[PDB]
RNA sequence: GGCCGCGCGCCUAAAGGCGUGUCCCUCGGGGCACUGCGCUGCAACGGCCUGCGGGCUCCCCAUCCGACCCGUC
RNA sequence: UAAGCAGAACUGGCGAUGCGGGAUGAACCGGAAGCCGGGUUACGGUGCCCAACUGCGCGCUAACCUAGAACCCACAAAGGG
RNA sequence: ACUAGCCCCGAAAAUGGAUGGCGCUGAAGCGCGCGACCCACACCCGGCCAUCUGGGCGAGCGCCAUGCCCCGAUGAGUAGGAGGGCGCGGCGGCCGCUGCAAAACCCGGGGCGCGAGCCCGGGCGGAGCGGCCGUCGGUGCAGAUCUUGGUGGUAGUAG
RNA sequence: CGCCUCGACCCACGUUAGGCCCAAGGGCCCGUG
């Protein structure tokens, strides 16, 4: 429908912390370690160094989770799980689960047709 | 820095405000969140201030639009805030129009415009929305040329662009 | 002025022993009032046996200039500590006022001796009569058909709004 | 309010009457000491004593 | 400091009894600014201390050199021109792109090669040796602490110079001639228009 | 001006601003200190109740001196900052309020 | 002489000389700009909110316009000789330091 | 630089605002005041919306500033 | 003899700590810290590198020794003119 | 004659060299002042995240009460401790998906979360898989001259 | 040297213990569409 969110969504960082030295190495991944060593610049926190993740970071209790279409995501496999959300249409949006086939698609699109309530992924398979 | 509210008299305007008691004033669909109604507002948001080197008659250099630059004659401040201006559209081509008070400068040069009827001219005049206006611009041209041919080279000046040029500091011109 | 004159007047702690000590004074040379109590509490320990903890401030009152619009030639006697010992010189200054001369002696006890604010005893200052001067660079100011001229002018414009980095020509200067 | 507006005055001009009798009849008047002080600490939290 | 703020083309400076250190530093602070900068006559700049001062100073930096490879090592420049471009560089970030393309903006010549002999040439205030050194204290001229450590066309630039300065005297007199001639031509036509320049009268100089 | 501008009580051993005189009655109105007239004499002429009001209002926080210090190292006689002024403490919150 | 282009001019010449800085690092957020003619920190607040524009061209047509423009406002003075602070809507980029800006009186109080 | 929750149930006035009675204050004109119930998210205008438009947490490059290789004793 | 040597007393610090200054540096000076916007300071500075005056004012110095130029600190003496 | 400031002599090392460099001589040196300015993650005001402190909410029109709202202060961390979460594989339960295409894998695709991670899109592939509650474990890698396997530069070189 | 598939306006030398000056702090330019 419309969403209900008013207040802007600000994010402190829309960055993410690649793991230090990833960049180094091909087999290490992206994904945050904290730095361990004795001896450690990221850890000790120089500056120009990589940066390390703190609670500081975190975003605004009343727009976390938002989506940048001002609706909160839900996840739902058939019709039943999307017919939970049309009390909450102005808050809430549907995404059909990733492994849900296109003959289920068609029936789920349709139903939130019905009851207005937005798909954010209606246009897949 | 007066103190309205000095005084807890409230009573100079309301005087005979001895009165009784107030008397409070189907949907047809839920919304399912509780929304508070909008409803118009109350507040009245105290119109903007005219500069005070402003005045009826005064000159004034426009700073941008596509007239920058244009010594203009100024007419009168519109309830929206805007001040009311013209060329005149014989002298420099600039119609009536409306601008607003900052992108123009107040010189210090002043033209009489008592005997001159801006009166039908308005914020509703200017609603988006020509034959009539440019009758209304001819007669009001015509009554105001002559203001102009009284004082001295005043005509070249108004149908002269203000620009600046090489060692010119805006922050020491008089204007 | 940077520097002031003060008196300053106070004694020993009133006791059972006296109960109506003598009262002492002195004229000191000091930035404001709280560095003009410190130093006389200071030569009041060092030369009576009087410290702040066990005295009382009575007065302390600035002295001024009686005419700061003529040229008064001043002598000043002090007491200074270089690297290696003590010594005490005799200083003669022009000026109009006495917190002139005695910034001037502070100034060049600085320069000639590199004898900082701390190490300087001021043990008494005069004004002394033209007839009566002592140092050379003062009397030669007392020529009445005194003429010469200005050597070095430092050419430079009035009030860094007309600064610029380039000029067209090369500075015309004469004396 | 008004009774302490009214008081700061007349306490400084009872000083400057003072003052000028003790010079009147050729003496000092000691001013009371202070009672007050207002204290602003000007160095930071490290390596303290 | 900064900037002269007068945003030209080029602007080109006649260093002629400028002492070096201090124009060096205007005009690296031009140049980092994103002026272009010309600077002219570069054997007549000044530096404090004598020439015996200047002299043992550059000797000191001539034996400054790579022990392994000498052309690898500091190179030390004779001319004049080359000599103000090398004490611009050590005012100047120059081995970033920001302060590579600042240098790119200066020209620095011995003498004034066409076409700056035709054009204005200005001085900077606060780097003239008259206002900036006592009268009494020693100095030398760039051309002659180059003429002593190696620089060999002293010669040719002396001769190219007074062939200008003639060039430059022969003009000079036909432009007198042609004043002369407008302060007859502005007399005559001040009382054929004596009426409309009333005006002008309370601010003519 | 201190406790005008930044004026803060201790209530429940928390900071109140000043606002208006309800802090202050709820806060010192058993010492018969009632508004912040009452606080002001109570701090300037030292009373019967200073500690009581003293305490009851909170470390005021003062900013940075406008125009800076000269020499924190040293004391206010030698040319420095540490130490008794004396009079010159106003003209120090004045550029600290 | 018979010249092209502009035919009036309403703004000053300004070049834009760094960012806010300290010897050790540096802030986006603000930059130094030197304006023609402002040669003192007392007639720099004159220009004080006054609105500025970079104007640059970039590589691609955007509205038939080869050329793109970012804005932005005189802040304060910095130092005594006359340079600004100034804050646009985005950061300005480095390699645009040493170019020109153009400074307008758009928001006037005379 | 960041923020957007007085006004009307009397009249006139674009609107800011003015207009009642009482006691006191003097030296011309104000001051402190009547206090009765209710309702109670600041505005104006513009350009643009399928486009060479807007955005971007993605990719590459440029520039300025910052930046020494991790683990370990 | 001394040592960036070897050993004790009180306190602080580094180790366990980034950040601003001392060009550079575990310990020196300032100051300790969530992610940011605006204002102001500390130490230290305002010719360029480098943000901020070639600012206002008085003297001293002339180094034909690489004159001299920032606590710790990166040296200098007796003695001479 | 003596005294003390700056300066000069006294004053010699090995790569070429360092007031940090360029340079500076009514200094851009030394001693002493004045006014402004620059400038830290320090101080002040404001927003947001978390920790801690203190409060409000039932003859309930009443609530993930393990919730929501209000108030104030606070935020460095090796060794070490603890709490709350993220992920892997089973078992007991519950709720689902999939030949109208499951798992795995690939992608300058789009997002959510401070983060561990998660969700979706496009492709490949062709048969299985997931989420929630409880419980259990051979449960998370960059190092160990770590194990096994594969692959580089050296190198079209030594020869 | 040979051979060809945003008004971007402005020229004195020289000296400052000297050549009216005491900074281009000027001058010029329809500077006006
Ligand atoms: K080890
Ligand atoms: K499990
Ligand atoms: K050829
Ligand atoms: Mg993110
Ligand atoms: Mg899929
Ligand atoms: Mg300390
Ligand atoms: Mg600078
Ligand atoms: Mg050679
Ligand atoms: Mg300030
Ligand atoms: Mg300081
Ligand atoms: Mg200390
Ligand atoms: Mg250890
Ligand atoms: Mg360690
Ligand atoms: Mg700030
Ligand atoms: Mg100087
Ligand atoms: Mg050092
Ligand atoms: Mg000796
Ligand atoms: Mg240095
Ligand atoms: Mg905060
Ligand atoms: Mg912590
Ligand atoms: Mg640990
Ligand atoms: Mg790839
Ligand atoms: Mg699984
Ligand atoms: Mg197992
Ligand atoms: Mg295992
Ligand atoms: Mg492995
Ligand atoms: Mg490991
Ligand atoms: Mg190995
Ligand atoms: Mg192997
Ligand atoms: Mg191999
Ligand atoms: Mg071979």
């Amino acid at each position: 429908a419309v969403p209900l969110l008013t207040r802007k969504i600000v994010k402190k960082r829309v960055k993410h912390f690649k793991r230090a030295h990833s960049d180094r190495y091909i087999g290490l991944k992206q994904s945050w370690r904290r730095p361990k060593g004795i001896d450690s610049r990221v850890r000790r926190k120089f500056k120009g160094c990589t940066l390390m993740p703190n609670i500081g970071y975190g975003s605004d209790k009343k727009t976390r989770h938002y989506l940048p279409n001002k609706f909160k995501k839900f996840v739902v496999h058939n019709v039943s799980e999307l017919e939970l959300l049309m009390m909450h249409n102005r808050t809430y949006c549907a995404e059909i689960a990733h492994n849900v086939s296109t003959k289920k698609r068609k029936d789920i699109v349709e139903r939130a047709a019905q009851l207005d309530i937005v798909v954010t992924n209606k246009l897949a398979r | 820095h007066t103190y309205h509210r000095r005084g807890l008299w409230a009573i100079k305007a309301k005087h005979g405000g001895a009165l009784p008691k107030a008397e409070k004033p189907e949907p047809k669909f839920y919304p399912a969140d509780d929304v508070k109604p909008r409803t118009v507002s109350t507040r009245k948001p105290h119109p903007t201030k005219l500069r005070s080197t402003i005045t009826p008659g005064t000159v004034l250099i426009l700073l941008a639009g596509r007239y920058m630059g244009k010594r203009v004659v100024f007419l009168k401040q519109l309830q929206s805030g805007l001040l009311l201006i013209t060329g005149p559209f014989k002298i420099n081509g600039v119609p009536i129009r409306r601008v607003n008070q900052a992108y123009v400068i107040a010189t210090s040069t002043k033209v009489d415009i008592s005997k001159v009827n801006v009166q039908k001219f308005d914020d509703k005049y200017f609603a988006r929305e020509p034959d009539f206006k440019k009758d209304d611009q001819k007669v009001i041209d015509a009554e105001l040329i002559k203001a102009i041919d009284a004082v001295p080279d005043l005509k070249n000046y108004l149908g002269a662009r203000f620009s600046l040029r090489d060692g010119d500091k805006p922050h020491e011109m008089t204007f | 002025h940077r520097f002031h004159q003060y008196q300053v007047v106070g004694r020993a702690l009133p006791a059972p022993g006296d109960e109506q000590p003598k009262i002492y004074r002195m004229k000191l040379w000091a930035t404001n009032e709280v560095r003009a109590k410190s130093k006389f509490w200071y030569f009041l320990r060092k030369l009576k046996k009087v410290k702040k903890a066990n005295g009382q401030m009575l007065a302390i009152n600035e002295i001024f200039e009686k005419n700061p619009t003529t040229i008064k030639n001043y002598g000043i006697w002090l007491r200074y500590q270089s690297r290696t010992g003590y010594h005490n010189m005799y200083k003669e200054y022009r000026d109009t006022t006495l917190n002139g001369g005695v910034e001037q002696m502070y100034t060049e006890m600085a320069s000639r001796h590199r004898v900082r604010a701390p190490c300087i005893q001021i043990i008494k200052t005069a004004t002394v009569d033209f007839k009566l001067c002592k140092r050379d660079n003062t009397k030669q100011f007392h020529n009445s058909k005194i003429k010469f001229p200005l050597v070095y002018q430092k050419v430079r414009p009035p009030t860094r709004k007309l600064k610029t980095t380039y000029k067209a020509t090369r500075p015309n200067l004469f004396m | 309010a008004e009774q302490y507006a009214g008081e700061y005055e007349a306490q400084d001009k009872e000083l400057v009457q003072l003052k000028r009798e003790a010079r009147m009849k050729g003496g000092f008047y000691v001013s009371p000491e202070a009672k007050l002080l207002f204290v602003v600490r000007i160095r930071g939290i490290n390596a303290m004593h | 400091v900064s900037g002269s703020g007068v945003c030209a083309k080029r602007v080109v400076v006649d260093a002629r009894h400028h002492m070096l250190g201090r124009l060096a530093s205007i005009v690296a602070k031009e140049l980092l600014n994103g002026q272009r900068v010309v600077v002219v006559r570069c054997e007549e700049i000044c530096m404090s201390g004598g020439l015996v001062r200047q002299k043992m100073k550059y000797l000191r930096f001539l034996r400054k050199r790579m022990n392994t490879k000498p052309s690898h090592g500091p190179i030390h420049f004779r001319a004049p021109a080359k000599i103000l471009w090398r004490t611009i560089r050590g005012m100047i970030p120059h081995k970033t792109a920001r302060g590579e393309a600042a240098l790119a903006r200066l020209k620095a010549y011995e003498g004034v090669p066409p076409p700056y002999d035709r054009t204005k040439r200005m001085v900077i205030p606060d780097a003239l040796k008259v206002l900036r050194l006592q009268p009494g204290h020693r100095y030398c001229l760039l051309g002659q602490l180059s003429k002593e450590v190696g620089w060999n066309y002293a010669d040719t630039i002396r001769e190219l110079e007074e062939k200008r300065k003639e060039k430059a005297k022969v003009s000079y007199d036909r432009r007198k001639q042609l004043a002369k001639l407008r302060v007859k031509a502005e007399k005559a036509a001040e009382e054929k228009l004596g009426t409309q320049l009333e005006i002008l009268a309370p601010i003519k100089y | 001006e201190l406790i005008y501008k930044r004026g803060y009580g201790k209530l429940n051993k928390q900071r109140i601003p000043l606002a208006n005189n309800k802090v202050i009655e709820e806060g010192l109105g058993k010492h018969n200190i009632i508004c912040i007239e009452d606080l002001v004499h109570e701090i300037l002429t030292v009373g019967p109740h200073f500690k009581e009001a003293n305490n009851f209002l909170w470390p005021f926080k003062l900013k940075a001196p406008l125009g800076g210090l000269k020499k924190k190292r040293n004391h206010y006689v030698e040319g420095g900052d540490a130490g008794n002024r004396e009079n010159y403490i106003n003209q120090l919150v004045r550029r600290m309020n | 002489k018979g010249r092209q282009g502009q035919r009036v001019r309403l703004y000053v010449r300004g070049t834009i000389l760094g960012y806010k800085r300290s010897k050790s690092n540096q802030y986006e957020n603000t930059s130094l700009l030197q304006i023609e003619g402002v040669n003192t920190k007392e007639e720099v607040g004159w220009y004080a909110g006054k609105r500025i524009a970079y104007v640059y061209k970039a590589k691609t047509k955007s509205n038939d316009s080869t050329i793109r423009c970012i804005w932005g406002k005189v802040t304060r003075p910095h130092g005594n000789s006359g340079v600004v602070r100034a804050k646009f809507r985005s950061n300005l980029p480095p390699t645009s330091m040493g170019k020109k800006v153009r400074v307008f009186m758009y928001p006037s109080s005379i």
